[PDB]
């Protein structure tokens, strides 16, 4: 982990459906029900694309969610699924 | 005999230099076999350009039959100051990782083939002699096995 | 110190000091045989060896040995200054910077009486004993000329070799070697009169046949480093030798200046102080001497110490002396600040001085329709 | 970067020789040796600096003749004699306000990188718990993207209430000037409290994303 | 081991004539031995032109000569050896915070004899 | 015009080297040199040049007739000195003794520069003993078989004495040294080839000269492995040498063997260690310190048809020595037939 | 009157042409005929006419270079190699002192060629070509293999590689493994070539005939992909013979 390495771009767009903020940033909210989110890789096309999902799935790549706190580290993996129907990761 | 590496320097074309300095491994020489309940480890060494930041990715031909976990870690730097990155790939059968769905794994009784490739996602042109690393992996019978 | 029998006594390394008036009776031991010179109460040729310290006052040599319980018995320590070599007249007292064989040495050069001989004094466990090494015969016997005078000497603790430069009645200087273990001396070198001339030579190996300028060559002293077996003969010049057989004349030291003394690092560096009070620096790797203190880089560094308001730097100052401490050149200097005048030990960063020497080969390079001054690098490696 | 010197077209004075004489008061008079008229000095050149590397620099400000000028000097102690420069020996720079102000002061780019490869230590804010006799060890690497203050370490660290925490720090430089520091944190005796150890890149500019790191050490039940 | 980083365009095409580039023409590493009868200094050379790096490995070996059977400090002989880069001393300065350092030059003193800290003891437990 | 350098080794060539400029012509004015270089006596046609600054320097002699200008590349180097060796071979012990010393081309004697010298000069002796006391020793390394021969201590006169066998299998040797520099100058490794000495044909009195036809350019033939053992056939006389023509000996034929025009009509010459071959008007003659037969049909050569003959140009000594079955060392041809000549 | 060339196993055959293109070396020499041609190991060839004007050729280069005049048009000279491989010029004249008839003076061919080049403007496409072929003869028995390490460093995208050429009996096998790196505006292409025998002799019939079929001699050379004049590299040529030392 290089802290000042530099990050000049954002690549994903996640949404909780339940609530959100300018999609520039991705903020989620917990309630009693399960936290279910739909996320898609963002490239020069801002809209969801069924080609990028197909590429990353045909390589065997799926996104990871990393939840961190002062004293916590947790990881949640998006289950690999065929891109025949899914337009974005869930 | 056209020498494309030299032709990709015409000022009219105005290409951009390759962003990776080195990408090497011994995995390209031989093919590998994965038998039932077996796994293997592959290694590559990559050095980026002084200023550029290339993103390496690892892909497999058959994701239904083969699953991989790849780790990129920095270990020391060269004399010019470029950091050298070691990429370690743990490869095994898809059903054992557990992130795959029941329809994605598609059984385990059948043998299959795949090919694992370490590449650069944002590689430019002029990256002619810096070809991606590729290796063929057969998830099937181990010939030296005998009873 | 001008006209007082006072010394600067300091523990640590001149980080602190005390000025003392010595308890010497300052008696007069002038005699008919002993050459007559004006009585001056100053202390000269101060030597400080482990557990003992020698001084010379008007051709009298005294020593005082401290009581070091950790080193030896308390009976060895001396209660008052003990004069050694009563009968002789000692014109100069020469140091030996190495201890060979669990002992210390100091050399005493005699004038007028027994001019051919020299005294070597061994200090072992706080006990001091002197002896004339040429024994029955003097060195003037084996040298051409009616009579000779030993004008400086060094002693090599290893090899039991005593290098001494001898002036003949004619005026010529010979570098002679006397082996103390045996009783045989042989003439190592015959210092040439007049300074050899070198137009485009940075160094000149003094071969038998060379052209000679018409400025006489006056040697003042010599110094021998035993780690690399390197011999320097200094004076109006500098001569460097690796095997005492063939000498190399370093043509960067001007023949106009004369060297007052020489300071060595015993780690590859050496400093030179002249009568004009200008310090020169010598690196044993190269054949070059650099003038450090009167120079552009020193003016820059002194001005920076003014801007930073350093407490060690003043507009008006006088160099008391300089010495090497663990490979760093420390000079103790008296600042003549109004009201807060004080003696303090400052540092001479010679690397910094060389880095700021500023006229340097440069060229006008071109940048974006603009031209800028790019200095030309001189170091062979980045 | 070297900086750009004055061009010949902009000022033709450089195509001549230079003579400096300390004038009677404090103005070192600049004099052009060549009496040739296609040179001389336009009046555009005032509020300009003539310099010679290895000598003082003079700010030429007053034009009193077709071939001479009046200037002050930085480090005037260094002169002490007439000085003669030849053509390309002396240069001219323009840092004056006349005709715009070319020079500007701004902030610099992030020059440092902080590497912490240990997991759960990567997050900027972290709280560690120490029990009685327990010890927390961690290591950081600092890569300087530029020159570095090599004799002295690039990281300065302070502790909040050092009375309940003893800290042992080890720092090592390497060939490439990267700086490795290991911090070992232990409690003194049986008491509870919290302290914050802050590691600050004093040299680093205000533009880096991460300059200071503020771990919190708690003596308590995790 | 000394690593020499050269400038960008120190080596040109003319330096390669035989099996190896003639590095010693441009960038030379030299050793000087005082008392060479009982010390051997061997220099091994490697060059990386892409990285502009010259790796020199200097091995200093005692020749089982000089000194003799003695008691720790009693038989020790003082010597030294010089390692330098030709043309570097005086010209090369390493500029750091708090000043500059002389570079391209080093003298290492070597004492040949019975080192301090060697002792022989009578092992009563095993005995 | 032209120029000369003291050292044939051009690795030594540097800024410190002096270049001897010589101009031959009817009219001469001066020398035009850059500011980076200093010439002595710029008006004299023969002079010396010193270029203290590295670079490419343009030199041209200003003269009445048109002259060309040369761009000399002078590069500063840390290689400055050279090895010098004198070899004396003993057949009884089947070995050879080589004495080695360091010499500086800028300050060596003339007989050292032309390699005639058999003793070190004063400057070379001083340099050699200094280079010794800093710790420098030469060792001889055989290229073909990696064998190293170490010297003894320095002699009273500065020389290192080494013993070698007369192997005859490895003839290419390199004399090398340690990384010790005197005053920022190294010593360049020397490549040489020494073997069994080769003896040239002597000239008994009363013998007759052998010449090429008048107006024909003089021809040369040198030994394939060890040059400097060569044979030069001229229009006036035929010379043979063991060294690079510092000393030579006339090669002459016994009286009455062949006619005067026949003597003046030789067309090709080849040199071997055992003998030499002359092609005279289409026939071939063997010359030896013993006897001067013409090769005839009895030996397997035709007579009066031989256009020419040739030998191997490249030194394959190792393979041919190990071959264990001798093969042809000569080939001759006659416009119809090719003859493959063996030894003897 | 002309110089002809054949390069690369007779695939490039032709006539050497002067830069002007006149291709007739006698025309540039004022009616002179070619008198002598010298070739050495480095690969550079000197053509001397009987008028004493010299032309320079380089192996695998189809362009000659005329050199500045050096010898009086009437001197009777030849060109020969001295103890080392440098060229020297020997002068012969009648009516001299019988000791000064044969005078040898060196000829700095490389500096003359460098001056001509600085006029012309040629450059070398690579800066370094390195190898470990230190000897010319390589003998080995059945179980032995040899590894040749070579390297070339060139500008960043100038597509260059190392060419290995063999001539003779192909009894051996090759294994080439190369490492490609880019750094500081240069490309380094290291290469390791291992030569070995893969034949097994145990419990096979026809032992002597097979042994004869695996015995032989072959010739090998390593060289850069493209080169010209101004390149001083000496192309390494060596032999490998499989068979017993005896
Ligand atoms: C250097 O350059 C030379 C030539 O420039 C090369 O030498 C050449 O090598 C070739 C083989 O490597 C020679 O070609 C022939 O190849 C035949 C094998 O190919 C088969 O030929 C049969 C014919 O029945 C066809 O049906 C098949 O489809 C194959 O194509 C060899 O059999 C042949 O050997 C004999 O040739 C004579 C020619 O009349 C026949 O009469 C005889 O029956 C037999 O077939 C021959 O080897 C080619 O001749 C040869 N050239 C020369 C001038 O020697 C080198 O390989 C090059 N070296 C390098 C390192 O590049
Ligand atoms: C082969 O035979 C020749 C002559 O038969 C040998 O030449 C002689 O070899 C000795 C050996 O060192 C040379 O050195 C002498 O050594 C003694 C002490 O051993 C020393 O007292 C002498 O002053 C001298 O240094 C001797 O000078 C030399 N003779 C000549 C005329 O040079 C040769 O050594 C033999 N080599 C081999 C390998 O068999
Ligand atoms: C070097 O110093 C030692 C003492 O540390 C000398 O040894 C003594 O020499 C005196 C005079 O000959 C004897 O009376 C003592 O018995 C010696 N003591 C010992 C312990 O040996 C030694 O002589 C000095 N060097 C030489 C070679 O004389
Ligand atoms: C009697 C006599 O001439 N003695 C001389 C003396 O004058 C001279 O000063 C000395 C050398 O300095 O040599 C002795
Ligand atoms: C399995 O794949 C089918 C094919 O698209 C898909 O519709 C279905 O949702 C997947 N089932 C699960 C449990 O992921
Ligand atoms: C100097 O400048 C002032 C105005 O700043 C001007 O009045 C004066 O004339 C100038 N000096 C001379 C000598 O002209």
């Amino acid at each position: 982990v290089i802290h000042n390495k530099g990050k000049e771009r954002t690549y994903f767009s996640c949404s909780g459906e339940g609530i959100l903020t300018g999609l520039h940033t991705i903020k989620l909210f917990l309630t009693m029900d399960n936290l279910k989110v739909r996320c898609f890789f963002r490239n020069e096309n801002q809209s969801p694309s069924k080609e990028i999902l197909g590429l990353f799935t045909s390589g065997g790549l799926a996104p990871n969610m990393i939840i961190t706190n002062s004293t916590f580290y947790g990881g949640y993996y998006f289950k690999l699924t065929p891109f025949s129907n899914r337009l974005e990761w869930l | 005999t056209v020498n494309v590496q030299s032709s990709l320097m015409d000022e009219k074309l105005a290409l951009q230099p390759c962003n990776v300095e080195l990408l090497e491994s011994t995995m390209i020489n031989t093919m590998f076999t994965i038998d039932m309940n077996s796994k293997l480890k592959l290694s590559a060494l990559m050095i980026p350009r002084k200023g550029e930041n290339p993103t390496p990715l690892v892909m497999v031909s058959n994701p239904h039959a083969l699953g991989f976990k790849a780790n990129l870690n920095e270990f020391g730097n060269t004399f010019d100051g470029n950091s050298k990155y070691k990429l370690d790939i743990e490869l095994k059968q898809q059903h054992h990782w557990g992130n795959s769905d029941f329809n994605f794994t598609a059984s385990i009784k059948r043998h299959a083939i795949s090919s694992v490739t370490v590449d650069i996602a944002d590689k430019t042109l002029s990256c002619v002699d810096l070809k991606p690393l590729s290796t063929l992996i057969s998830v099937g019978c181990d010939m030296t096995k005998k009873i | 110190f001008y006209d007082e029998k006072s010394i600067l006594f300091s523990d640590s390394n001149f980080q602190d000091y005390v000025l003392l008036e010595l308890s010497i009776d300052s008696c007069w031991v002038g005699s008919f045989y002993c050459p007559i010179l004006g009585f001056s109460a100053t202390i000269h040729d101060a030597i400080a060896t482990e557990s003992t310290l020698f001084i010379r006052q008007n051709q009298l040599v005294y020593y005082f040995t401290g009581t070091y319980i950790t080193l030896f018995d308390k009976s060895h320590g001396s209660s008052r200054w003990v004069r050694v070599l009563p009968s002789e007249c000692i014109k100069r007292l020469c140091p030996v910077y190495a201890s060979g064989n669990g002992s210390e040495y100091v050399l005493a050069l005699t004038t007028g009486k027994n001019e051919g001989y020299i005294h070597i004094g061994t200090i072992t466990d706080g006990l001091v004993s002197f002896e004339m090494v040429p024994d029955g015969w003097s060195v003037c016997e084996k040298l051409p000329g009616k009579n000779c005078s030993i004008d400086w000497a060094t002693y090599i603790a290893d090899e039991r070799n005593l290098l001494l430069l001898v002036k003949i009645d004619s005026g010529q200087f010979y570098l002679v070697n006397f082996n103390t273990e045996f009783k045989t001396l042989n003439i190592l070198y015959k210092i040439p009169e007049f300074i050899p001339e070198a137009k485009e030579l940075d160094f000149l190996v003094l071969l038998d046949t060379v052209t000679y300028t018409n400025t006489p060559m006056t040697p003042k002293g010599l110094f021998f480093n035993t780690l690399n077996n390197m011999l320097y003969i200094w004076g109006n010049f500098i001569l460097q030798s690796y095997n005492r057989e063939e000498f190399i004349f370093l043509a960067d030291f001007p023949k106009e200046s004369t060297i007052k003394y020489m300071v060595n690092s015993f780690k590859g560096q050496m400093a030179v102080v002249t009568e004009n009070e200008e310090i020169w620096y010598f690196l044993e790797g190269g054949y070059d001497v650099y003038q450090v203190v009167p120079s552009q880089g020193w003016e820059t560094y002194h001005n920076l110490q003014k801007m930073q308001k350093s407490s060690f730097h003043s507009e008006d100052e006088s160099l008391v002396s300089l010495f090497f401490e663990d490979g760093k050149l420390f000079q103790l200097v008296y600042l003549f600040d109004v009201g807060k005048e004080r003696l303090v030990k400052r540092l001479l960063p010679v690397g910094t001085l060389m880095e700021y020497n500023l006229p340097k080969p440069f060229t006008v390079v071109n940048q974006g329709n603009y031209q800028a001054i790019s200095f030309t690098h001189t170091c062979p490696f980045k | 970067v070297p900086f750009g010197i004055e061009n010949s077209k902009d000022s033709p004075c450089l195509l001549s020789d230079l003579e400096i004489t300390y004038s009677g008061k404090l103005y070192y008079t600049i004099k052009l040796l060549s009496k040739n008229p296609l040179h001389e000095l336009k009046s555009t050149d005032v509020e300009k600096s003539v310099l010679i590397p290895g000598y003082s620099s003079f700010l030429i400000m007053n034009i009193t003749d077709k071939w001479t000028a009046s200037a002050l000097a930085t480090m005037p102690q260094a002169i002490k004699s007439n000085l003669k420069f030849l053509t390309g020996s002396w240069f001219l720079y323009n840092f004056g306000t006349a005709g715009g102000r070319k020079w500007s002061i701004s902030t610099r780019q992030c020059n440092y990188w902080i590497q912490q490869d240990s997991l759960d230590f990567m997050s900027l804010n972290l709280v560690k718990y120490i029990d009685v006799g327990n010890t927390i060890d961690f290591q950081f690497k600092i890569i300087p993207k530029a020159m570095s203050t090599f004799p002295i370490p690039p990281v300065s660290m302070v502790v909040g209430n050092p009375g309940l925490v003893e800290v042992k720090t080890q720092g090592v430089f390497d060939l490439n000037e990267n700086y490795y520091l290991d911090i070992h944190v232990s409690g003194r005796f049986f008491q509870k409290g919290s302290t914050s150890i802050a590691l600050v890149l004093w040299e680093g500019s205000s533009k880096c994303y991460a300059i200071t790191l503020l771990p919190t050490i708690k003596s308590s039940c995790s | 081991t000394v690593v020499l980083l050269s400038h960008q365009d120190t080596f040109t095409s003319s330096d390669s004539q035989g099996p190896t580039i003639n590095v010693d023409k441009k960038l030379a590493i030299a050793v000087t031995i005082a008392d060479p009868e009982c010390l051997s200094v061997t220099v091994t050379q490697d060059v990386l032109l892409n990285r502009n790096a010259v790796i020199n490995k200097i091995k200093v070996i005692d020749k089982k000569r000089c000194s003799e059977q003695g008691m720790i400090g009693r038989n020790i002989k003082k010597t030294s050896m010089m390692l330098k880069v030709l043309g570097a001393p005086g010209n090369c300065i390493q500029r750091t915070y708090l000043g500059g350092i002389i570079q391209g030059f080093k003298v290492v003193p070597i004492f040949i004899g019975c080192p301090p800290g060697k002792r022989l003891a009578f092992d009563v437990s095993y005995t | 015009w032209r120029y000369y350098i003291n050292s044939q080794d051009y690795s030594i060539f540097s800024t410190r080297s002096s270049i001897k400029l010589e101009y031959e012509g009817n009219s001469f004015v001066s020398w035009k040199i850059p500011e980076s270089c200093k010439v002595e006596n710029t008006t004299s046609p023969k002079t010396t040049l010193h270029c203290k600054r590295a670079g490419i320097h343009t030199i041209k002699p200003i003269a009445g007739n048109q002259e060309v200008e040369r761009h000399l590349t002078v590069d500063n180097s840390y290689i400055c000195y050279l090895w010098y060796f004198t070899v004396v071979d003993v057949y009884y012990n089947l070995s050879q003794i080589v004495t080695i010393w360091v010499y500086d081309p800028e300050s060596a004697s003339t007989e050292e520069l032309i390699w005639t010298a058999k003793k070190p000069s004063l400057s070379s002796r001083v340099l050699t003993k200094q280079m010794n006391t800093l710790g420098q020793r030469p060792f001889i390394f055989t290229v073909e078989k990696r064998l190293t021969y170490h010297p003894g201590p320095l002699t009273s006169e500065g020389t290192w004495v080494i013993h070698l066998p007369m192997s005859s299998d490895d003839i290419a040797k390199v004399i090398r040294g340690n990384k010790v520099a005197f005053q920022d100058c190294f010593i360049a490794n020397l490549y040489f080839m020494l073997t069994y000495p080769m003896t040239i044909i002597s000239e008994p009195p009363g013998y007759e000269p052998l010449t090429v036809p008048p107006g024909s350019p003089l021809m040369l033939s040198w030994d394939t492995c060890i040059s400097t053992f060569a044979l030069l056939a001229t229009d006036q006389e035929t010379f043979q040498t063991n060294d690079s023509f510092q000393t030579w000996t006339r090669v002459r034929a016994p009286p009455g063997i062949l006619s005067d025009a026949q003597r003046h009509s030789l067309r090709d010459v080849i040199i071997f260690d055992q003998g030499t071959l002359f092609l005279v008007d289409g026939t071939v003659y063997l010359r030896t310190e013993d006897e001067f037969t013409k090769l005839d049909e009895s030996r397997g050569i035709s007579e009066t048809g031989i256009l020419g003959f040739s030998k191997r140009r490249w030194c394959q000594i190792r393979y041919l020595y190990k071959l264990a079955s001798k093969k042809s060392i000569l080939i001759a041809w006659s416009k119809t037939t090719v003859y493959a000549g063996y030894a003897t | 009157h002309h110089v002809y060339y054949s390069y690369k196993n007779f695939t490039v055959v032709g006539t050497i042409s002067t830069p002007s293109g006149e291709t007739n070396l006698s025309s540039l020499s004022q009616g002179s005929k070619i008198h002598q041609v010298l070739t050495d190991r480095i690969g550079n060839v000197v053509v001397k006419m009987e008028n004493n004007v010299m032309f320079y050729i380089k192996a695998d280069i189809t362009e000659a270079v005329i050199l500045h005049t050096w010898v009086n048009t009437t001197a009777k000279t030849v060109v020969l190699f001295d103890k080392s491989f440098e060229v020297c010029i020997l002068y012969y004249n009648e009516n001299l002192d019988e000791k000064y008839q044969l005078q040898t003076q060196p000829y700095p061919l490389i500096l003359e060629l460098q001056s001509i080049n600085k006029d012309l403007g040629d450059w070398c496409p690579y800066l370094a070509f390195q190898h470990n072929i230190h000897s010319q003869f390589y003998h080995m028995d059945k179980g032995e293999s040899l590894t040749i390490w070579s390297q070339i460093v060139y500008p960043e995208n100038r597509g260059l590689y190392i060419v290995v050429e063999h001539y003779g009996s192909s009894v051996m096998t090759w294994t080439q493994n190369l490492e490609y790196e880019i750094a500081s505006g240069f490309c380094t292409k290291t290469m390791i070539t291992r030569f070995f025998q893969t034949t097994n002799y145990e419990l096979v019939d026809n032992y002597y005939q097979l042994q004869k079929e695996n015995t032989g001699l072959m010739l090998l050379q390593f060289r850069p992909s493209e080169f010209s004049r101004t390149c001083l590299t000496a192309k390494p040529v060596f032999e490998i013979d499989v068979g017993c030392d005896s």
